[PDB]
């Protein structure tokens, strides 16, 4: 009978500790999932991305059946380390419902460090709230 | 501890989680960025941006992009500190490399601030985009036009007669032009493109030696039309024909 009341009051802090850390990232929109504009965002470091040069792919794909989302913007703010990434701000093509899109860049690191990027996608002009910003953690290159 | 007061936290935090709670705050104005161009000349055109404020911000950074025939001498900048409602600015100049043709003519500049709302200790990120016009007198050495026959497209207007010499400062034939019906429009690095239909043609067509170069000029001819007519009050927006022959 002591074990039952020990579980609830430890679980009651658990619901609070989760939701206080859930809303800490949902308002910052760190999650790679969305509901209004309905695509997810997966991203990866590719095999050819090794050494001073480094290549970063990015995967967009709509989850509608008939609603092509139209002309969004991808930009990645990042703490300035010694790499360049010469384009840094694309205009994304028209996402058809069903196909996945590879989007590739070229990190050019000069020396050996490691620091995480944050890649955002925005709606066209009005909402700067930045859905689907994915805090990509980088690999330490040489 | 405080088993009723801590219960007020989870009974309140479950409201925003049940809702969407994405951008619940009024994010109407927290920045303002405007770019203005002076009346300078060939390749190096000086240009000026601005920044406004309403809240103290941090982690701010401003970048600016063009099409790769154009390039910028002074690349992207920083703006370190913010006080409530101050302004700062940075000037720079656009360099021109010896390519042939830029795709579009206007670039855009983008800023990246980070407001620190109390849900996070650091700043949640935001991005504000502005755009800016660019003139065409930096790609400018208008020679004598050549009345020849090549690829053609036809436009027309509502009010037909418009003197081309009045549409801008006189680009071709800085010497004594004895003709108003000159259509001298050599605007690239090593090309030859004229316009047509000064007086006797109500249809306003244009010829081009190569079919690459009409995109930079006809929209410019569309805008310089609309830059003329608001001082007259006609509001004409009509014509084209035969998109199949291109």
């Amino acid at each position: 009978t002591a074990m039952h009341r020990a579980f609830q009051t430890d679980l009651y802090l658990l619901r609070l500790r989760a939701a206080r850390a859930y809303l800490q990232a949902l308002e910052s929109s760190l999650s790679p999932l969305s509901t209004t504009a309905r695509e997810p965002l997966k991203l990866h470091a590719v095999v050819q991305g090794l050494g001073p040069t480094f290549k970063l792919t990015l995967h967009l794909q709509n989850t509608s059946t008939t609603r092509p989302v139209l002309g969004l913007l991808v930009c990645f703010l990042y703490n300035e380390a010694l790499y360049s990434l010469p384009r840094a701000f694309f205009k994304v093509p028209l996402l058809v419902p069903g196909l996945n899109y590879p989007l590739e860049t070229f990190v050019e690191s000069l020396s050996n460090k490691g620091i995480s990027d944050i890649i955002k996608v925005l709606v066209l002009r009005e909402g700067q709230s930045a859905p689907l910003l994915s805090a990509h953690v980088n690999m330490p290159g040489s | 501890n405080k088993s009723q007061g801590v219960w007020p936290m989870t009974e309140r935090e479950d409201d925003l989680n049940v809702s969407v709670v994405v951008s619940p705050n009024f994010d109407s104005v927290s920045q303002a960025t405007d770019v203005e161009v002076g009346t300078d000349l060939v390749p190096s055109v000086t240009v000026k941006v601005t920044l406004q404020n309403r809240v103290i911000l941090q982690k701010a950074k401003l970048s600016v992009y063009v099409q790769p025939p154009l390039e910028l001498t002074c690349d992207q900048f920083t703006f370190e500190f913010m006080t409530p409602d101050l302004t700062r600015t940075v000037s720079f100049s656009v360099y021109l490399k010896r390519s042939y043709t830029p795709s579009e003519l206007e670039g855009n500049a983008v800023v990246s601030y980070s407001r620190p709302t109390d849900r996070n200790p650091d700043g949640i990120p935001r991005v504000i985009q502005c755009k800016f016009r660019l003139p065409l007198k930096l790609i400018c050495l208008p020679g004598q036009p050549s009345k020849t026959a090549s690829h053609k497209i036809t436009i027309d207007t509502n009010k037909s007669p418009v003197s081309l010499l009045s549409l801008f400062p006189g680009f071709a034939s800085q010497s004594d032009d004895d003709q108003v019906n000159v259509m001298g429009f050599h605007f690239l690095g090593g090309a030859r493109i004229t316009v047509l239909a000064s007086k006797t043609s109500q249809r306003y067509r244009i010829q081009s030696e190569q079919f690459e170069d009409l995109w930079l000029i006809t929209n410019e001819l569309i805008l310089r039309l609309q830059e003329y007519f608001e001082k007259q009050g006609v509001k004409d927006f009509a014509c084209s024909f035969s998109g199949s022959i291109p």
